[PDB]
RNA sequence: ACUCAACACGGGGAACUUUACCAGAUCCGGACAGGGUGAGGAUUGACAGAUUGAGUGUUCUUUCUCGAUCCCCUGAAUGGUGG
RNA sequence: UUGGGACCGAGUAUUGCAAUUAUUGGUCGCGCAACGAGGAAUGUCUCGUAGGCGCAGCUCAUCAAACUGUGCCGAUUACGUCC
């Protein structure tokens, strides 16, 4: 279909940020990986055609009228990207502050780093090409006879 | 069934066409006329015809380094 | 490259476009980040 | 003689379940049919009679 | 600058790229990876 | 494929020719009285074009083919054979 | 060192068509027979061509063909010889005990299969199998 | 084709054909001529040698042999067990 | 075991344009290869039926442990209930 992934832009509203605990009545309670602690709540198109659950990672937007009134879940960002994120260069995966900074809480927490992707396989698309128009030997058995 | 686009590995030589190979003013080449003797005109040819059927007409023979040959009936009296 | 502003839907709307005022394959190389511009492209698309 | 003699040849010769064709289309899938010497199931014979048959028990 | 030229470059490159694309469908960690997708979307639709 | 001026001469006095739909050769009446012998792919072509241009009107039945040919028919046929006619089917009935 | 049945090399050469077919299996007799007219044309020549030519301390040039519905005789022993599996010219040389075949056999027309580890499906308790 | 209404089922017991699939070569079955081709035209077929898996004119060399629709270029048509 | 044959080597004839990855018959050797009434579970059947046994048609150069149809030999139990 189409892309998975989106950037931030960094006008017009539109910061990264992660849940903490939710609460009810279609809010939930929102943290900034730069600033203090905020609240935010959730769009209409996603009211329960998407479920966004409790320290998954989102990207706000932010009121255009008047700053530091309430912010709101537009797009979220599905598992699979999180980890691609937060390798590249981009966010940091303790959002800081976490709670708080000042107390420091859930120290190291050593990096995981996907690397995961290559078993040692998959080496090699260099070789050969076709050889057509030769007579060439190639009998089985081989190896069968050491004698 | 299913099915993809791509045919090329290529990248030689591939076959001109055949085409045809001309001779001008065919008939003046194989008749041949002479100095007139007697106001007679003698004519004579360099194109002798097959003895077949099918050739029985007007039908001439070729000729070539090391056979002759009849394109008419594919045929060789070789040289 | 990974850095773009620009929504998915936005991109493949004009690459729909290309589609069918194709014309030197604007569409393919336009796909591969990869695009061409002179008089001798249409106004509308080149501007795309 | 040359290119002309190397095509269409060993299926006018006639062999195998290869240049069948039924009569009612032309398809030669799905059984041309020996039995008594008729063709329909290739134009099923459930779309056409018109020979005489009809289904009685 | 104009008219064959610009044509030329840009045909050119996009061969190169297809060229390099089939040259990875040569197919060893390509192939890996169809045979990821595949089973991660086999046991998806299973679990629906 | 000069066998065009036989399968025309067919054609006016009848109206009307029919062939199998084959790629091996086979005469296009099956008998014509004449005693023609034409092949299958031949005979195809010949009355594919005349279609294309109006001539004909072309039926399938099976594996088979039947031939009419027009009014219109008719005078092409005359300008190509250089002969009149007081028309095919008076003389017919 | 070699015997067919008995007849090292010049024996068997010395013998002719009829006095060949005699000594052979059944398939080859019945082959022989139910042919004539030919039905090898290019076949004999191409490799008696190439035999003739050669110097000796070394085999015969190369000859390339796809056919394998012909025998083996006497007479093309001592060739190299190509032979089709839809992909691949194959070498294959000729030698005394291959007398009594044909020329397909010697031409391999499959990789011998060897697998790789069977996935899901397979074992029909299910488990998801990782990794492969 | 996949619970019962997939799994000696697709009349499916396939040597070639059938046959979709793979490696390689061939043929127009591109109608309709608006645009080009003097008597040679544009054109068809081929022995021999060579190329080639091929005593396959496919193609070339060579020369002979033939409707001028066949031939050359765009538009369009067509066929397809392709979706 | 003379019960069963699976695998396996040699010779021969027919079918076909082509039987090599044995195509089909037909006699010798291989039998010392399995298998000694079969766990959990499970299939469809009420009289010329169940089961045993053979023949033909079908496909079609060749090959049927399949399918369709016909015949021979021919029973036990129940003819009730809703678990």
């Amino acid at each position: 279909q189409k892309r998975d992934i989106v950037y931030a832009d960094p006008q017009e509203g539109e910061e990264y940020a992660q849940v903490k605990k939710a609460l009810g009545n279609l809010r939930l309670e929102l943290q900034l990986a730069d600033g203090s602690k905020a609240i935010g709540s959730i769009r209409g198109a996603m009211v329960r055609k998407v479920w966004i659950g409790q320290g998954d990672v989102v990207l706000v937007s932010k009121r255009s009228f008047n700053k530091n009134d309430i912010v709101d879940v537009i797009h979220r960002y599905n598992p699979a990207e999180v980890r691609a994120l937060v390798k590249d260069e981009v966010i940091p995966r303790d959002f800081r502050s976490s709670d708080e900074r000042d107390a420091k809480n859930a120290h190291s927490d050593y990096v995981f780093v996907a690397e995961n992707d290559d078993d040692g396989g998959a080496d090699d698309d260099d070789q050969n090409v076709l050889d057509r128009n030769k007579v060439v030997l190639d009998d089985p058995l081989a190896t069968f006879d050491e004698l | 069934k299913g099915k993809k686009k791509k045919k090329k590995v290529f990248t030689k030589p591939k076959k001109p066409i055949h085409r045809h190979k001309l001779e001008k003013m065919r008939a003046l080449k194989y008749f041949k006329v002479t100095e007139n003797d007697d106001g007679s005109f003698k004519v004579e040819r360099t194109r002798d015809e097959c003895p077949n059927p099918v050739c029985g007409a007007g039908v001439f023979m070729a000729q070539h380094k090391d056979r002759k040959y009849c394109g008419k009936c594919h045929l060789t009296y070789a040289a | 490259g990974e850095k773009c502003t620009v929504e998915p839907e936005v991109v493949d709307s004009l690459m729909e476009d290309c589609e069918k005022e194709g014309e030197d394959l604007l569409l393919r190389a336009l796909q591969r980040g990869i695009g061409m511009h002179h008089a001798g492209v249409k106004g509308k698309l080149r501007a795309h | 003689m040359g290119h002309l003699e190397q095509w269409r040849s060993r299926q006018k010769i006639g062999m195998g379940k290869g240049s069948r064709h039924c009569v009612i289309c032309s398809n030669q899938k799905a059984v041309i049919r020996k039995y008594e010497l008729n063709v329909c199931r290739q134009c099923f014979r459930e779309n056409a009679a018109n020979i005489g048959f009809s289904k009685l028990r | 600058f104009e008219s064959e030229d610009c044509g030329d470059l840009v045909k050119y490159v996009v061969e190169q790229l297809e060229e390099a694309e089939s040259r990875y469908r040569k197919t060893n960690e390509f192939a890996l990876y169809k045979a990821r997708i595949e089973r991660a979307a086999a046991a998806q639709e299973a679990r629906r | 494929k000069r066998s065009r001026d036989d399968v025309y001469r067919f054609f006016f006095t009848e109206g009307v020719i029919s062939c199998k739909k084959d790629p091996l050769g086979t005469w296009t009446g099956s008998l014509g009285g004449k005693t023609f012998t034409v092949p299958s792919i031949q005979v195809m072509q010949l009355m594919r074009s005349m279609k294309s241009r109006g001539l004909i009107k072309e039926q399938f039945a099976w594996r088979h083919f039947y031939w009419f040919l027009n009014d219109e028919g008719v005078e092409y046929l005359r300008k190509y054979l250089f002969l009149p006619h007081d028309a095919v089917p008076n003389t017919h009935k | 060192k070699f015997t067919y049945r008995g007849l090292e090399i010049d024996p068997l050469l010395a013998l002719s068509e009829e006095e060949f077919k005699t000594l052979v299996h059944a398939r080859a007799r019945r082959h022989m027979n139910r042919h004539a007219n030919r039905r090898a044309p290019v076949l004999l020549k191409r490799l008696r061509e190439a035999k003739k030519d050669v110097k000796a301390g070394e085999k015969p040039r190369a000859v390339k063909t796809h056919l394998r519905d012909v025998v083996i005789t006497p007479e093309m022993v001592g060739s190299v010889v190509g032979i089709y599996n839809g992909r691949q010219f194959n070498a294959v040389e000729i030698k005394g005990e291959m007398i009594g075949h044909y020329l397909g056999e010697f031409s391999m027309t499959y990789k011998p299969v060897i697998h790789g580890r069977p996935g899901v499906g397979a074992t029909h308790s299910s488990r998801f199998i990782p990794l492969k």
